[PDB]
RNA sequence: GUAGGAUAGUGGCCUACCAUGGUGGUGACGGGUGACGGAGAAUUAGGGUUCGAUUCCGGAGAGGGAGCCUGAGAAACGGCUACCACAUCCAAGGAAGGCAGCAGGCGCGCAAAUUACCCAAUCCUGACACGGGGAGGUAGUGACAAUAAAUAACAAUACCGGCUGGUAAUUGGAAUGAGUACAAUCUAAAUCCCUUAACGAGGAUCCAUUGGAGGGCAAGUCUGGUGCCAGCAGCC
């Protein structure tokens, strides 16, 4: 059973600090190894177009995912970033600058596609969505 | 130090916690309809209002009958209340204050009242007069429609004097017609 | 619209207002001119003057 | 045996698709005449909404 | 602990001699902090959780250290001296440096504005009622955040539902601010706001958008295309 002794306030708070740790959502914000991610604490992160890749979906789906390598500029950090939308991957190329956000699992993989935690928002400084809808254009140059 | 920065500044609604619950978008929208209300920011204003006024009167009847604190904000309450016309005489109790509706709060309204008195044919007619200076409430032109007449106010609501409706000098639209027509 | 409010002032005599004041109102009512000035261009002047030591300071700070 | 998937498909269905116009509509009246249409189609006058 | 030195002054603050003491699972000592502390901020049954660089208070720093003069007051940096790191000019002999002040530039990044006007207000300062003040204020950029609030109102006609309501790029005249502009007002001077001559609305083109329509969760078993493809899908 629980310490229940007046003079016992040390031990129950001993005794949450020890078991804080068991959660695993504490442990994430209190372990500092958010700074060693791609991200390092950021909603966003410019990088660099590598090359074009293509992800099987998976089970019970059928489908070629794709995605784009990108070097982030921050810390030269290598990821895996989804291309949303129809054909989108048409207004990406190789080193191309692209603005990546997190895919809103904070961290962690969506839907089909194994492995991939991240998505292109803005190539060559112009949002993905403008391009998809026609509403700009990407920069010549 | 930027002496703008110690002025403050407050939020007056919230949102609904459920968005999409059928029967409040239904009584929302009653509500709308009925007062000609432009979104539904101005019914939770309201009804953030209410809610503040409900509060500050459950903590009071809290307290003991003879609690100095209690005889005090009680009073202001009620006299609060009493000037904007939210409750009567008789009701002359705090626990009356726990009884106040949404609808009692928007009733007060310049629209509402403007509407009433018979100065629109429409509560859509009473906005838009207000919105177009032709209203006035005592020698002071009113365009707010969510302006909250007080009791003693109500009854000196007439036409602005500077406007078609309650003085001379007709509009623009007149003044055309009648310049082309004099041809 | 149809009503207005301020402040207003009346002095004993003209040299009373000339003497307590301030200069901006006293131009209002023609009674000072204003003199065209720069407040930079005065600020770089003294700072060019504050080189120069004598007499030739007073021509140092036009430069 | 097939040609199920690839990078080289992207934008197929998009460019497939003919392309539609869009219909020329009167403008439906904002914020408080447009509450009033609402409240008079779901209250006054009168399945769903868009039932067919 | 004793006696001295130094200090504005107490004190191992320092010196000489003497004693072996002092802290510690009631966590010392050591390490981390993407740690200046507080007043406070967010959320609120209650208890709690998270945040606090930033305008008020206290501390510290002026590229990193160290030393110091003047002075009532500084270990001052829009003061000096030396070293270290950067770094401008040079006639090559020398000579001058410190924006974590206001602007502004490079760099960095997801990430932040004008190299403007003024001491008119608040106050500070000097020999001084008067000078000065990038403190501070004004104006510029500003969908951080917050407040109010347009994009239509009313009749006739025709349709519909029970005199009563709803619809109509059908008709009819009324109203008005977005804009524009004399003028005045505002203002240190301007500008904006407020006020207001003359203009300013019918598809009132003065044209509202952002997300959605299997469920959670409000809204189509509509039509065309694609055919585990392309794609969607926070989860199913
Ligand atoms: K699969
Ligand atoms: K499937
Ligand atoms: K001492
Ligand atoms: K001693
Ligand atoms: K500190
Ligand atoms: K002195
Ligand atoms: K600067
Ligand atoms: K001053
Ligand atoms: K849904
Ligand atoms: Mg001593
Ligand atoms: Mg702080
Ligand atoms: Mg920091
Ligand atoms: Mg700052
Ligand atoms: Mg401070
Ligand atoms: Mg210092
Ligand atoms: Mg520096
Ligand atoms: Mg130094
Ligand atoms: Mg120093
Ligand atoms: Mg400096
Ligand atoms: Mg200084
Ligand atoms: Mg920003
Ligand atoms: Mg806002
Ligand atoms: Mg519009
Ligand atoms: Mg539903």
């Amino acid at each position: 059973g629980k310490t229940r002794g007046m003079g016992a306030g040390r031990k129950l708070k001993s005794h949450r600090r020890r078991q804080r740790w068991a959660d695993k959502s504490y442990k994430k914000s209190h372990l500092g190894n958010e700074w060693k991610k791609p991200f390092a604490g950021s909603s966003h992160a410019k990088g660099i177009v590598l090359e074009k890749i293509g992800i099987e979906a998976k089970q019970p789906n059928s489908a070629i995912r794709k995605c784009a390598r990108v070097q982030l500029i921050k810390n030269g950090k290598k990821i895996a970033a989804f291309v949303p939308n129809d054909g989108c991957l048409n207004y990406i190329e190789e080193n191309d600058e692209v603005l990546i956000a997190g895919f809103g699992r904070k961290g962690h993989a969506v839907g089909d596609i194994p492995g991939v935690r991240f998505k292109v928002v803005k190539v060559s400084g112009v949002s993905l969505l403008a391009l998809f809808k026609e509403k700009k254009e990407k920069p010549r140059s | 130090v930027h002496v703008a920065f110690y002025r403050n500044y407050g939020k007056t609604f919230k949102k609904p916690r459920r968005p999409y619950e059928k029967e409040r978008l239904d009584a929302e929208l009653k509500l709308v309809g009925e007062y000609g209300l432009r979104c539904k920011r101005e019914l939770w204003r309201v009804q953030y209002a209410l809610s503040r006024i409900r509060n500050a009167a459950r903590m009071l009847l809290t307290l003991d009958e003879k609690d100095p604190r209690r005889i005090f904000e009680g009073e202001a309450l009620l006299r609060r209340m009493n000037r904007y016309g939210l409750l009567d005489e008789s009701q002359n109790k705090l626990d009356y204050v726990l009884s106040l509706t949404v609808e009692n709060f928007l009733e007060r309204r310049l629209q509402t009242l403007v509407f009433k008195t018979g100065m629109a044919k429409s509560i859509h007619h009473a906005r838009v007069l207000i919105r177009q200076r032709h209203i006035r409430v005592g020698r002071q032109v009113v365009n707010v429609p969510s302006f909250m007449v007080r009791l003693d106010s109500q009854k000196h609501i007439d036409f602005s004097l500077i406007s078609p409706f309650g003085g001379g000098r007709p509009g623009r639209v007149k003044r055309k017609n009648q310049k082309a027509a004099a041809k | 619209g149809g009503k207005s409010t301020g402040f207003g002032l009346i002095y004993d005599s003209v040299e009373n207002a000339k003497k307590y004041e301030p200069k901006y109102r006293l131009i209002r009512n023609g009674l000072d001119t204003k003199v065209e000035k720069s407040r930079k261009q005065m600020k770089e002047r003294k700072n060019r003057a504050k080189k120069v030591r004598g007499v030739k300071k007073t021509k140092a700070g036009d430069a | 045996g097939k040609v199920h998937g690839s990078l080289a498909r992207a934008g197929k269905v998009r460019g497939q698709t003919p392309k539609v116009a869009k219909q020329d509509k009167k403008k439906k009246p904002r914020g408080r005449a447009h509450k009033r249409m609402q409240y008079n189609r779901r209250f006054v006058t009168a399945r769903g909404p868009n039932s067919s």
